[PDB]
DNA sequence: CTTGACAAAAGTGTTAAATTGTGCTATACTGGGAGCCGTCACGGATGC
DNA sequence: GCATCCGTGAGTCGAGGGAAGCACAATTTAACACTTTTGTCAAG
């Protein structure tokens, strides 16, 4: 409704309240010192969905290298934007360059460049450059009769990778149990692992791996950005009516006439939800009322057919998807699904 | 992609995710299953339950953007991480086991997408169908086997479609009809047109059952065909203007009309004279036991029970007293009419 | 106004039968489809 | 200065209009011998 309450309360504008509403940019309430682009993110900003995303988890690429070519970096090197990784395909990041699938590993043995052979089933359980007494297992897979151990003493060197990941990320050597785990968020000076001897130097998500035993933490910040009616509904519940009247009033001195028209229209809105005694959180609605159903009947009439109002079709509708939602939260549905979800719950009220 | 448009957005959202390899595939599906089965060693370990720790792990995966409280998820988290390397080692293989399954179900919303296009137009929309089929594809997920070389597309179809099915057959109509009723209505209509494309005209019931098989007769089907009848909607317009609709030419016959509450008054009012010519207890005793001051009637022991009285002398009682009313009816023919 | 039976209409347990709700199916399959101008004309309001 | 979005446009009447299976576990219903209470009829 032409101009619209909420956004005229949170000063948002017709096409930011639906693209937050609609679950198609994302709104801050807490950047928890992210920086986007060598700015600080502020609050109430409007993040896109990919900027959301570079914010919260990081930035990484994979580059699928052609088959048979094998790569010039190897496993754990830092590269830098442009950089060539193999001789046909170059980054467009700076980070660390993680060998995903090597299709080869060439162990030398002491007594000898003896190669061994990876399948799409097979997986590689040692890392690059170890060192491997005979008997230990090199590579993993469903059948034993394929799975390849080594026949001597050696040194596992991985070859012929499938292609190349590169994570902007810090890595972190161990030696001792690792005090954090995969999927938490660390801060710098936090410990991580060898009781202090290793601590985080910057923000980001921890992940452990065993197979090169160091810890990764991507470069990505806490930020606290939501969308929906559930944000605006935390704008709107903090927001403060009197501090808001009160910077509307000095600004109704202005001596433009369109900064004081706004200011009027603003004020008008705050001093009828001041008066009125409503809360402005009470625009969104947690608990959708149903009407009696004497006035949505389902009345059979004289030959036996039933005969039902347009309301009931809308309140399933709402109930279904809203039952649904409940569902996919409870089996912890990814975010896509749940975003999805969340909107045609929102359509389904309007 | 579209604001306005909610599947071009959904489409645009979910081609965000690149398509899996098939090593990809295999890595995810073997991830997530050692995940399990690293939660299943912790439960057997720590002695938690294993639903407990997965939904710990879970809200560790997911993070702090998701609204068991806070307080005992970073409880257990905590004694989780208490253990020695050895099983810290499973609490990290269940972390990457919940995120590979994150990853392996955020890749795979195309063939879901897919798999519901060709479900449309049978009671539920295009975003119903796709959420529908997203839950059958978390549970084929949760079910998937990567030890036997299938694809996960093979295996994923199968619960998908059988998502998207039992969501068509329990939300499809205003009055819900079981599933097993849905199928029979179903294979009716598929028996009725076979019938009808093959003799060139609409089948009778005859036929259709004949055709269904054993234990259908034309009554039976008849019956379905009569359950199968969705509601109309009230709002239904009537004429060209389409200013009219179903619900004005409905009457309400539930609550009574203004005639039927004055011949009830009136009826009331008649019987409350006749009682007067009656004694101080017999009017009482019949009152009571046809129901005219408590609402509901009354057994000859309770009556006796409120009189003192035996059941014998309470019936004898009535019985005279109903006599003198048929007497006094005959005498006036003031109270024939309200018996219609 | 009372017992002293007693036919019966009602209420009470289990059980076999329909009836209904739920899980599962393993070659591989991975971004919709109906759109479509006598687009209705015209003030009022917002907002760039 | 223009661009976009939104809400508005007589009344009464009638007349006809009106992907699917399949297996199995729960659950509900029907039915069925039995105990009842609930009416009755018999005289005291």
């Amino acid at each position: 409704d032409v101009p619209s309450k909420i956004g005229t309360l949170l000063d948002l504008s017709a096409t930011e309240l639906e693209q937050v509403l609609y679950f198609s940019k994302y709104i801050v309430l807490d950047p928890k010192g992210a920086i986007l682009n060598g700015v600080p993110v502020e609050k109430r900003q409007l993040l896109t969905d990919e900027e959301y995303r570079e914010l919260r988890y990081g930035k990484q690429e994979t580059y699928p290298l052609p088959p048979g070519v094998d790569a010039l970096v190897k496993d754990g090197e830092e590269v830098v934007k442009g950089q060539e990784l193999a001789p046909g395909v170059v980054s467009r990041l700076d980070g660390v360059a993680l060998y995903r699938f090597p299709r080869r590993v060439r162990v030398e043995y002491v007594k000898e460049p003896k190669d061994y052979r990876v399948q799409p089933h097979m997986n590689v359980v040692v890392p690059e450059g170890a060192r491997v007494e005979a008997g230990d297992k090199i590579v993993a897979a469903i059948d034993p009769e394929e799975e390849v151990i080594a026949e001597a003493e050696g040194v596992v060197h991985l070859h012929e990778p499938a292609s190349i990941l590169v994570v902007k990320a810090r890595v972190y050597p161990f030696e001792d149990d690792v005090e954090v785990s995969t999927g938490d968020r660390v801060a710098p000076g936090d410990v991580l692992a060898d009781g202090g001897k290793v601590k985080s130097d910057v923000y980001g998500r921890v992940e452990v791996d065993l197979v090169r035993n160091v810890v990764r933490v991507v470069e990505s910040y806490d930020i606290d950005a939501r969308m929906g009616a559930e944000a605006i509904q935390q704008l709107l519940k903090e927001l403060d009516l009197e501090a808001l009247e009160k910077e509307l009033l000095e600004e109704m001195k202005h001596p433009s006439r369109a900064r004081r028209a706004k200011a009027r229209k603003r004020l008008e809105v705050v001093r009828a939800f001041l008066d009125s005694g409503n809360r402005p959180e009470w625009m969104i609605l947690e608990a959708v009322p149903v009407l009696p159903p004497d006035l949505r009947p389902m009345v059979q009439v004289d030959g036996g057919r039933f005969a039902t109002s347009d309301l009931n079709d809308l309140y399933r509708r709402l109930i279904n998807r809203n039952n649904r939602l409940k569902k996919l939260l409870a089996q912890g549905a990814p975010e896509i699904i749940i975003r999805n979800e969340k909107r045609m719950l929102q359509e389904a009220v309007d | 992609i579209s604001t306005s448009d909610p599947v071009r957005q959904y489409l645009h959202e979910i081609g965000q995710v690149p398509l899996l390899t098939l090593e990809e595939e295999v890595e995810l599906a073997r991830k997530v299953e050692e995940g399990m089965e690293a939660i299943k060693k912790l439960s057997e370990i720590t002695g938690l339950d294993p639903d407990l720790i997965r939904e710990v792990v879970r809200a560790k995966i997911l993070g702090s953007a998701r609204v068991l409280d806070p307080k005992t998820v970073e409880e257990i988290d905590q004694k989780l991480k208490s253990l020695p390397k050895e099983h810290k080692r499973y609490l990290h293989i269940a972390r990457e086991g919940e995120a590979a399954r994150q990853h392996l179900i955020e890749a795979n919303l195309r063939l879901v997408v897919s798999i519901a296009k060709k479900y449309t137009g049978r009671g539920l929309s295009f975003l119903d169908l796709i959420q529908e089929g997203n839950q059958g594809l978390i549970r084929a997920v949760e079910k998937f086997e990567y030890k036997r070389r299938f694809k996960f597309s093979t295996y994923a179809t199968w619960w998908i479609r059988q998502a998207i099915n039992r969501a068509i057959a329990d939300q499809a109509r205003t009055i819900r009809i079981p599933v097993h009723m849905v199928e029979t209505i179903n294979k009716l209509s598929r028996t009725a047109r076979q019938l009808q494309q093959e003799l060139g005209r609409e089948p009778t019931y005859e036929e259709i059952a004949e055709a269904m098989g054993p234990g259908w007769d034309a009554k039976r089907v008849e019956e379905t065909l009569k359950i199968a009848q969705e509601p109309v909607s009230l709002e239904t317009p009537i004429g060209d203007e389409k200013d009219s609709f179903y619900g004005d030419f409905i009457p309400d016959e539930h609550l009574p009309s203004p005639v039927d509450a004055a011949t009830q008054s009136l009826l009331s009012e008649e019987l409350e004279k006749a009682l007067s010519k009656l004694s101080e207890r017999e009017a009482m005793v019949l009152k009571l036991r046809k129901g005219l001051i408590d609402g509901r009637e009354h057994t000859l022991e309770e009556v006796g029970a409120f009189f003192g009285v035996t059941r014998e002398r309470i019936r004898q009682i009535e019985n005279k007293a109903l006599r003198k009313l048929k007497y006094h009816e005959s005498r006036t023919r003031k109270l024939r009419d309200f018996l219609d």
